[PDB]
C-alpha cells in the first residue's frame, strides 16, 4: 500500500493512517489514569521494571504549580511538550504574574500537535498525554493525542489492559465529578486495581500518582506517598 | 531397455541403456579429467581438500565408522582462475564419483520452491547412481 | 517500510529504533554496576591487531573526577555523545562555578541524542552508561540511543548483554560494598569476553564517594585480575 | 438474482451460505475466487464459462463466489 | 449460547457479561474462545466449563499481548 | 533497511554503505608508516609512472607542518582536500591560536569532520583511510590510523591501500619488543613491511623519514638506493 | 527424548494430538470431539519438524511431510490440488499422520498488490487453508503445522478448523543445551568423560542445530588428526568453531 507516508499524504479514503498508526503506538501496554473531582484532579502512571537490578522508570512531570502531565511512550515528544508548557507558565508570570488556566494552555499545545501534521520533514508525535490542572476557573483532566485533539475529561485512560479502567471510570463518572481528593484517587487507583494482570497484585514499587487541587499545587507521590492514597481501594471478591 | 515380442508385446529381452531426459548432460557423470598433478606448485589446497572432500568417497570409513558422522560442505576461495573449478575437477578425478557443478544465479526458477526443486534433483539423483561432489560456482548470489 | 523515521510501522514502532537496539551488540561486552560504595564501569578490550596502542580503544573512559563513562556500539559516534559529556562539567564550571551532577549530564547528553526526529540530524549507534558519585551521591544511568535515560543499580549492553545481564540478577543488591560488586562481575566477565582476561580483551574503572578521583584503575586494578 | 454478502471477516458470511445450501435440498456450487486467478492467458473465462454452464444443467442450483474481490478488483 | 449448548457447560455462566469481555470481536474469534475455553477446562479438570474458564480463555485469545509501553520507540 | 543511504541502519545493526569504505580504501596506492626509535618513517609505493607522467604531482605523502604529516590510500582528489584542510588548519591554528598543533588533535580533527560529513544526507564522506604520524604531542612522536568511518586509533607501525591487507599478519611475524633501533632498523622494518609491494627493489618503492624534531625528510632517488641495498642484503645474508 | 529441552512443548503438543487420539476418555464425554492439529515455532529452523516425527513415532503413524516446494510446479493449478491428493492418498492409509513446514510461505494470506509475480501461491494456498479440517471437520488424520515466522500468517490458519493448539520456542536454554549435548554423546563415539556442562554454557544463545553441527565437527577434529575417537578438547574447539569464528 503506497499511503502509508509522510502527513501531507492522504490515503484515497480521505485519512492519514500514519496519525492512527502513532495513536496505535500509545496502545502498547501497561495502564495509566486521570479523572478529576470539585477539589482535586489526579493522574496516575505505573512505573513499568525493567529487571532486579534496575529502577523502576518514573512517567509523570510537574508544569506548574497548578498544571502537571502524564506520559506513555519513550517521551521523545512528551517531555519537551512539558518543558514548552513550563515555559509557557512562566511567560504567563512574566507578563500577568499568573498561573494561566488549563484549558487555554492546553489549546495552543493542540495548535502545535497539528503544527506538523501539515508538512513535510516531521514526524507525528509518539505519545499520548494526560494533564491534570486546577485554575481560577476550575479543576480540569485534559488529554491530547497524536491526532492533535484535546479533550476536557471527567476520567481517562490510555494504553492497553484499561478497558477494564475505561469501563470502571464510565460506572463511577457518577461520582467523580463530586468527590475529595482522597475519594477521588480512591477511585482512579480502583480502575487501575480493574487491570490487574493474572498473576499480580498492585506494589508500590510501580505506582506513580500526580496531584493538583483548589487548594493544592500540582504534586507527585510515590511509594509510601501513593499509599495513603491506596487505602480505601477496592476488595478482591467474586 | 526392454525387448518385446512384436505379436503379443510379451517382454523376452533386455537391453542397453541410450537414453535419458537432457539432466544427464547437466551431471558429469565421468569423474573428471585434470589431476592433482595438473595443479603447479598449489599443494596446500591439495592437503586441504583431501582431508575435507576427497577421503570419503573411496574411504567411507574415514567418516562414518571412526567413531564419528560425514560432514557437509567446503568452501574455495581467491582469484578467477586460481584454481578453484581446477582443483575441485582435480579432487573429483581422484575418484570414481560424479562432479555436479552449478553456479549459485542459474537455478532461478519462478514460483514458490522451484528453485529449491532444482537443487533438490541434483542431490536426489545423486545415489541414484553413485555419490557425487557438488561444487556451486560463485557461492556469492546465494548469502549475503 | 523503513527509508526514514518520518513514518512509523503499521504497528506504531519506528523501523528504527530496535536496530539501533541490536547495533548496540556490534561493540564488545560492557558492564556498569552501582553500589553505595560507588560506581564501576567495565569493557572487552579484544583487539584487533595487539599492535595498535592497547589504549586507543577507548571504551572506558573518565568524564570527570567524579564521573566516568562506558559505551556500546561504535566508537565513532560514541565520541561525541562521550565529549558532550565531558564538555557539561566544564560549562557547569564555567556558568555556576560548581560542578555538575550525572543526571544533568544524562539529560543533556539525552536531548543532545534526541535531536534526529525534531530537528527543524541522525540516530547514534551507542548505548551510554554513566558512574557517578555526585552530589546526590552513587548514581549509575543508562541510555539507549532512543534518547531516553533511567536509573540502574546495574547494567550491561554491547555483545552478551541480556545474558550477562540475566546471571547479574542473581547475584546483585542494590547496596553491597563495590568490592564484591566488581568480584561478581568479573566472575561473570570471564565467561562474557571472549575465552581469557587480561589487558588485551578487558577493561575496567570505577569511581567512589572516598575517592573523587583517578576513575582510571587500570593496572593497579591487577590483582583482582588475579583474584579471579 | 445476484446476492453479495458483504462485511469485514469472521462475521459469518461463508457459514450463511452454507446454511442456505443446507436447508434448500438445491445444488450448490461453492467456489473463491482466487480459485479463479488460474495463470493461463484465458483458462479462467473458460472455467468461468463452464461453471456456470454446469449450474444451468444442474437447474436448481446456487452458485457461491466466495472472495468476490480476489477477481472482482 | 450456540457454541456452548453444543459443548455442553456448568450452568454458572455470564453470556452477557461475556459479551461485554468480549468487546469489539468478530465472530469468528468469539467461536474460537468456546472451544479453547472448553480444553483449559479439560486442564481444569472440571467436568463442564463455566464463566471462570470463558474469562481464563478471553485473557489470552484476546491478543498477542502486544509488546511492552512505557519503553516502545 | 538496505544499503541504498548511509544514514539508516541495516535491521542488524550494520552500516554496508558506510563499510564499503574498506574497499574504497583498499583500491587506491600502497602505503606503510611506523615510529621508530624516535624518528617515524613511511614508504609508498605503486607509483606506476607512465613515461611521461610523474610522481612529482601525486604526492602520495605531503608534509603539513614540521612536526605532523600523513600518508593518503584512495582517492586522490578526496586525499588533496585533506592536504588542504588540515595543513591549513594546523597551520593557521599554531599562528593565532595560544595552544600549539599535535599529531593528536589533527587527527581529532579529521575524524570529527568525516564523522560530521556522516552525519548527513547529500554529503559523500571521504574515502580515504590515511596514517598521520606526528613529531610532537608533548615533544612525542607517535602514529595515528583514520578511516573514513570517522575512527581513528594510534598504532606502532601500519600499512595502508592495497598493502593494508598482508603487513597486518606481517609486522605481528616479525615486530619485535624492541622498536626498531635508531633509523637503521627502523628504515630497515619500513623496508621490510614494503617488500610485500610489487619488486620491493626500490625501482619504485619510496620513502621519507621524520626525525621527531626535524621536518619531513625525503629519502630521494640520490640515496634510496642505498636503504634498497640494505633490505636486499639482509633479506640475502638471512637466508 | 530426541527433542532438545523442549520437552514442555512437545508434551503441550501431545495433549491435543496424542491424548486425543490414545486417551479419547476425556474430551467428547466432556464436551468436544479429540483435536488433531497443531502449529509451532521458535529458534531458526532448528529441531521443530523432530517433534513432529517423534510424535509419530510414538502415534505409531504413518508421516508424511510437506513443504511448499511440493505444492508447485511449471504446471499451474494442479499445485491447489496436490494437497487434495495428499489427503486423500493419506486417507488411503490406514490413518496417517501428516506435517507440514514453513507454513508462512504457505499459510501466508493473499497479498492483492504484488500485481502479479511469482503468483501460483495465490491460486494454490487457500486449498490448504480452506478446505483443511479442524478438531471437528476432520476424519481419521492427524496434521502438525510449524514455521519460523509466525506474525504473517493467515488469522484463518490461526482460528479453529486449521489449528487446535500453537506453541512456541526459543533458542535452547542451558538445560536445553545440556540435554542437547546429552543426546548427541550417543551419536558418536567418544572419550565419554565430557563436561557437556560447561560447553553448553560456553555457547551464550544459540541453536540445538548448531549443537549437532558441533558434535559432527568434532568429528572433523578426530578425521584431520585422523583420530579414532573424538575427545573434550575437541568438543571445546568445535563448540568455538561457532563461538568464536562465528561470533569473532
Ligand atoms: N594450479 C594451477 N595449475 C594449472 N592451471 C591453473 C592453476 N590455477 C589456475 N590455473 C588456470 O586458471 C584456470 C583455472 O582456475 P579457476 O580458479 O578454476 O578458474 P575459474 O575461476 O574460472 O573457475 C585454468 O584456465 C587454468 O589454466
Ligand atoms: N454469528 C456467528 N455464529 C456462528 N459462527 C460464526 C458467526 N460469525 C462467524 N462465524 C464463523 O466465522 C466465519 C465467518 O467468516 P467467513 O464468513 O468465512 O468470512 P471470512 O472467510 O472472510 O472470514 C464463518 O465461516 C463461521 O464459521
Ligand atoms: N535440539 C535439537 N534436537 C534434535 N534435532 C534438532 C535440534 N536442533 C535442530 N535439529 C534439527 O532440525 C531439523 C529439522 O527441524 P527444523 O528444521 O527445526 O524444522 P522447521 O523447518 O519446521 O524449523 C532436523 O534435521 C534436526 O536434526
Amino acid at each position: 500500500n503506497q499511503y502509508d507516508n509522510d502527513v501531507t499524504v492522504w490515503s484515497p479514503q480521505g485519512r492519514i493512517h500514519q496519525i492512527e498508526y502513532a495513536m496505535e503506538a500509545v496502545k502498547q501496554g501497561s495502564a495509566t489514569v486521570g479523572l478529576k473531582s470539585k477539589t482535586h484532579a489526579v493522574l496516575v502512571a505505573l512505573k513499568r521494571a525493567q529487571s532486579e537490578l534496575a529502577a523502576h522508570q518514573k512517567k509523570i512531570l510537574h508544569v506548574d504549580n497548578h498544571i502537571g502531565i502524564s506520559i506513555a511512550g519513550l517521551t521523545a515528544d512528551a517531555r519537551l511538550l512539558c518543558n514548552f508548557m513550563r515555559q509557557e507558565c512562566l511567560d504567563s508570570r512574566f507578563v500577568f504574574d499568573r498561573p494561566l488556566p488549563v484549558s487555554r494552555l492546553v489549546s495552543l499545545i493542540g495548535s502545535k500537535t497539528q503544527i506538523p501534521t501539515q508538512r513535510y520533514g516531521r514526524r507525528p508525535y509518539g505519545v499520548g498525554l494526560l494533564i491534570a490542572g486546577y485554575d481560577d476557573m476550575g479543576p480540569h483532566i485534559f488529554q491530547t493525542c497524536p491526532s492533535a485533539n484535546y479533550f476536557d475529561c471527567r476520567a481517562m485512560s490510555i494504553g492497553a489492559r484499561s478497558q477494564s479502567a475505561r469501563t470502571y471510570l464510565e460506572r463511577h463518572m457518577s461520582e467523580f465529578m463530586e468527590c475529595n481528593l482522597n475519594e477521588l484517587v480512591k477511585h482512579g487507583l480502583r480502575a487501575l486495581r480493574e487491570t490487574l494482570p493474572a498473576e499480580q497484585d498492585l506494589t508500590t514499587k510501580n505506582v506513580s500518582i500526580g496531584i493538583v487541587g483548589k487548594d493544592l499545587e500540582f504534586t507527585i507521590y510515590d511509594d509510601d506517598d501513593v499509599s495513603p492514597f491506596l487505602e480505601g481501594l477496592e476488595e478482591r471478591p467474586q | 531397455s526392454v525387448l518385446l515380442n512384436h505379436k503379443v508385446h510379451a517382454v523376452i529381452g533386455v537391453l542397453m541403456d541410450d537414453t535419458d531426459p537432457l539432466v544427464t548432460v547437466m551431471k558429469v557423470e565421468k569423474a573428471p579429467q585434470e589431476t592433482y598433478a595438473d595443479i603447479g606448485g598449489l599443494d596446500n589446497q591439495i592437503q586441504e581438500i583431501k582431508e575435507s572432500v576427497e577421503l570419503p568417497l573411496t574411504h567411507p570409513e574415514y567418516y562414518e565408522e571412526m567413531g564419528i558422522k560425514p560432514p557437509k560442505g567446503v568452501i574455495l576461495y581467491g582469484p578467477p582462475g586460481t584454481g578453484k573449478t581446477l582443483l575441485a575437477k582435480a579432487v573429483a578425478n581422484q575418484t570414481s564419483a560424479t562432479f555436479l557443478r552449478v553456479v549459485g544465479s542459474e537455478l532461478i526458477q519462478k514460483y514458490l520452491g522451484d528453485g529449491p526443486k532444482l537443487v533438490r534433483e541434483l542431490f536426489r539423483v545423486a545415489e541414484e547412481h553413485a555419490p557425487s561432489i557438488v561444487f556451486i560456482d560463485e557461492i556469492d548470489a546465494i548469502g549475503t | 517500510y523503513d527509508r526514514g523515521v518520518n513514518t512509523f510501522s503499521p504497528e506504531g514502532r519506528l523501523f528504527q529504533v530496535e536496530y539501533a537496539i541490536e547495533a548496540i551488540k556490534l561493540g564488545s561486552t560492557a558492564i556498569g554496576i552501582q553500589t553505595s560504595e560507588g560506581v564501576c564501569l567495565a569493557v572487552e578490550k579484544r583487539i584487533t591487531s595487539p599492535l595498535m596502542e592497547p589504549s586507543s580503544i577507548e571504551k572506558i573512559v573518565e568524564i570527570d573526577a567524579h564521573i566516568g563513562c562506558a559505551m556500546s556500539g561504535l566508537i565513532a559516534d560514541a565520541k561525541t555523545l562521550i565529549d558532550k559529556a565531558r564538555v557539561e562539567t566544564q560549562n557547569h564550571w564555567f556558568t555556576y562555578n560548581e560542578t555538575m551532577t550525572v543526571e544533568s549530564v544524562t539529560q543533556a547528553v539525552s536531548n543532545l541524542a534526541l535531536q534526529f526526529g525534531e530537528e527543524d540530524s541522525r540516530p547514534f549507534g551507542v548505548a551510554l552508561l554513566f558512574g557517578g558519585v555526585d552530589e546526590k551521591g552513587p548514581q549509575l544511568f543508562h541510555m539507549d540511543p532512543s534518547g531516553t535515560f533511567v536509573q540502574c543499580d546495574a547494567r550491561a549492553i554491547g555483545s552478551a548483554s541480556e545474558g550477562a545481564q540475566s546471571s547479574l540478577q542473581e547475584v546483585y543488591h542494590k547496596s553491597m560494598t563495590l568490592k564484591e560488586a566488581i568480584k561478581s562481575s568479573l566472575i561473570i566477565l570471564k565467561q562474557v569476553m571472549e575465552e581469557k582476561l587480561n589487558a588485551t580483551n578487558i577493561e575496567l574503572a570505577t569511581v567512589q564517594p572516598g575517592q573523587n578521583f583517578h576513575m582510571f584503575t587500570k593496572e593497579e586494578l591487577e590483582e583482582v585480575i588475579k583474584d579471579i | 438474482k445476484g446476492v453479495l454478502m458483504y462485511g469485514p471477516p469472521g462475521t459469518g458470511k461463508t457459514l450463511l451460505a452454507r446454511a442456505c445450501a443446507a436447508q434448500t435440498k438445491a445444488t450448490f456450487l461453492k467456489l473463491a475466487g482466487p480459485q479463479l486467478v488460474q495463470m493461463f492467458i484465458g483458462d479462467g473465462a473458460k472455467l468461468v464459462r463452464d461453471a456456470f454452464a454446469l449450474a444451468k444443467e444442474k437447474a436448481p442450483s446456487i452458485i457461491f463466489i466466495d472472495e468476490l474481490d480476489a477477481i472482482g478488483t | 449460547q450456540i457454541h456452548s449448548r453444543k459443548m455442553n457447560v456448568s450452568p454458572d455462566v455470564n453470556y452477557e457479561e461475556l459479551a461485554r469481555c468480549t468487546d469489539d470481536f468478530n465472530g469468528a474469534q468469539c467461536k474460537a474462545v468456546c472451544v479453547e475455553a472448553g480444553m483449559i477446562a479439560l486442564r481444569r479438570g472440571a467436568t463442564e466449563l463455566t464463566h471462570e474458564d470463558y474469562m481464563e480463555g478471553i485473557l489470552e485469545v484476546q491478543a498477542k499481548k502486544k509488546a511492552n509501553l512505557q519503553y516502545y520507540a | 533497511s538496505y544499503d541504498r543511504a548511509i544514514t539508516v541502519f541495516s535491521p542488524d545493526g550494520h552500516l554496508f554503505q558506510v563499510e564499503y569504505a574498506q574497499e574504497a580504501v583498499k583500491k587506491g596506492s600502497t602505503a606503510v608508516g611506523v615510529r621508530g626509535r624516535d624518528i617515524v618513517v613511511l614508504g609508498v609505493e605503486k607509483k606506476s609512472v607512465a613515461k611521461l607522467q610523474d610522481e612529482r604531482t601525486v604526492r602520495k605523502i605531503c608534509a603539513l607542518d614540521d612536526n605532523v604529516c600523513m600518508a593518503f590510500a584512495g582517492l586522490t582528489a578526496d586525499a588533496r582536500i585533506v592536504i588542504n584542510r588540515a595543513r591549513v588548519e594546523c597551520q593557521s591554528h599554531r599562528l593565532t591560536v595560544e595552544d600549539p598543533v599535535t599529531v593528536e588533535y589533527i587527527t581529532r580533527y579529521i575524524a570529527s569532520l568525516k564523522q560530521r560529513y556522516t552525519q548527513s544526507n547529500g554529503r559523500r564522506p571521504f574515502g580515504i583511510s590515511a596514517l598521520i604520524v606526528g613529531f610532537d604531542f608533548d615533544g612525542t612522536p607517535r602514529l595515528y590510523q583514520t578511516d573514513p568511518s570517522g575512527t581513528y586509533h594510534a598504532w606502532k607501525a601500519n600499512a595502508i591501500g592495497r598493502g593494508a591487507k598482508s603487513v597486518r599478519e606481517f609486522l605481528e611475524k616479525n615486530y619485535t619488543d624492541e622498536a626498531i633501533e635508531t633509523d637503521d632498523l627502523t628504515i630497515k622494518l619500513v623496508i621490510k613491511a614494503l617488500l610485500e609491494v610489487v619488486q620491493s627493489g626500490g625501482k619504485n618503492i619510496e620513502l621519507a623519514v621524520m626525525r621527531r624534531d626535524q621536518s619531513l625528510k625525503i629519502l630521494n632517488p640520490e640515496e634510496i638506493e642505498k636503504y634498497v641495498a640494505e633490505i636486499e642484503k639482509e633479506k640475502e645474508e638471512n637466508e | 527424548s530426541d527433542v532438545g529441552g523442549c520437552k514442555e512443548q512437545i508434551e503441550k503438543l501431545r495433549e491435543v494430538v496424542e491424548t486425543p487420539l490414545l486417551h479419547p476418555e476425556r474430551f467428547v464425554n466432556l464436551g468436544i470431539e479429540p483435536p488433531k492439529g497443531v502449529l509451532l515455532f521458535g529458534p531458526p529452523g532448528t529441531g521443530k519438524t523432530l517433534c513432529a516425527r517423534a510424535v509419530a513415532n510414538r502415534t505409531d503413524a504413518c508421516f508424511i511431510r510437506v513443504i511448499g516446494s511440493e505444492l508447485v510446479q511449471k504446471y499451474v493449478g494442479e499445485g491447489a490440488r496436490m494437497v487434495r491428493e495428499l489427503f486423500e492418498m493419506a486417507r488411503t492409509k490406514k490413518a496417517c499422520l501428516i506435517f507440514f513446514d514453513e507454513i508462512d510461505a504457505i499459510g501466508g494470506a493473499r497479498f492483492d498488490d504484488g500485481a502479479g509475480g511469482d503468483n501460483e501461491v495465490q491460486r494454490t494456498m487457500l486449498e490448504l487453508i480452506n478446505q483443511l479440517d479442524g478438531f471437528d471437520p476432520r476424519g481419521n488424520i492427524k496434521v502438525l503445522m510449524a514455521t519460523n515466522r509466525p506474525d504473517t500468517l493467515d488469522p484463518a490458519l490461526m482460528r479453529p478448523g486449521r489449528l487446535d493448539r500453537k506453541i512456541e520456542f526459543s533458542l535452547p536454554d542451558l538445560e536445553g543445551r545440556t540435554h542437547i549435548f546429552k543426546i548427541h554423546a550417543r551419536s558418536m563415539s567418544v572419550e565419554r568423560d565430557i563436561r557437556f556442562e560447561l560447553l553448553a554454557r560456553l555457547c551464550p544463545n544459540s541453536t540445538g542445530a548448531e549443537i549437532r553441527s558441533v558434535c559432527t565437527e568434532a568429528g572433523m577434529f578426530a578425521i584431520r588428526a585422523r583420530r579414532k575417537i573424538a575427545t573434550e578438547k575437541d568438543f571445546l574447539e568445535a563448540v568455538n568453531k561457532v563461538i568464536k569464528s562465528y561470533a569473532k
